[PDB]
């Protein structure tokens, strides 16, 4: 009885990097913070002192 | 007359140890005064605290502490270029003591004097111990710091 909605994800049909730099910067930024939110916090490493 | 001969500075002389590596490292949100950095620096490698969350800087902490005790940044001294090429008249503390003496003579005489120092090697060690045991004298009124 199941069903699911296909979240479509076609490519940057807008080549948003050609001349629009202004916005790419804003994207990168975004995608970047997004990343840090992940990037596993490290573990145990030679006590500073 | 002093400025006419040795010039003047357009800067303040670091008198809080703010520009030392240890301080930068500590900057944890805590902020230890020059006195604390001075006492801490005078400690053994094992003891040297970084309890807060985190070198031979030992010279700089003392410099800031000494300059603070000489109000080299307040009064009229703040207008004197204490690193003036002209202020040759001298032949760390021995030097600063040498500079202050020459400047003060200048103010109270209009003429200059040249100082020579033949401090024995033996005497330096005794003096070195004294350097890390200097206490203060609070009086804030002396405050002349205007510019």
């Amino acid at each position: 009885t199941a069903r699911y909605i296909r979240p479509n994800l076609l490519q940057d049909r807008l080549n948003l990097h050609d001349n629009f730099e202004s916005l790419w910067d804003t994207i990168t930024t975004s995608n970047y913070i997004l990343a840090r939110s992940v990037v596993p916090d490290l573990k145990e490493l030679v006590s500073t002192e | 007359y002093i400025i006419q001969c040795i010039g003047s500075r357009t800067y303040q002389i670091e008198d809080d140890g703010s520009k030392s590596a240890i301080s930068r490292l500590i900057s944890s949100v805590y902020k230890p005064s020059i006195e604390e950095l001075y006492k801490v620096i005078s400690l053994h490698e094992n003891e040297i605290y970084l309890s807060l969350g985190i070198y031979s800087d030992k010279y700089r902490i003392l410099e800031s502490y000494v300059y603070n005790l000489l109000s080299i940044n307040y009064g009229c001294y703040q207008l004197f270029d204490f690193n003036s090429p002209d202020l040759k008249l001298i032949r760390f503390i021995l030097h600063l003591y040498a500079k202050l003496e020459v400047i003060n003579y200048a103010i109270k005489n209009g003429s200059w004097i040249s100082l020579f120092c033949n401090y024995p090697k033996s005497e330096m060690i005794k003096l070195w111990k004294k350097m890390w045991n200097i206490t203060s004298l609070r009086s804030p009124y002396t405050n002349a710091n205007f510019f």
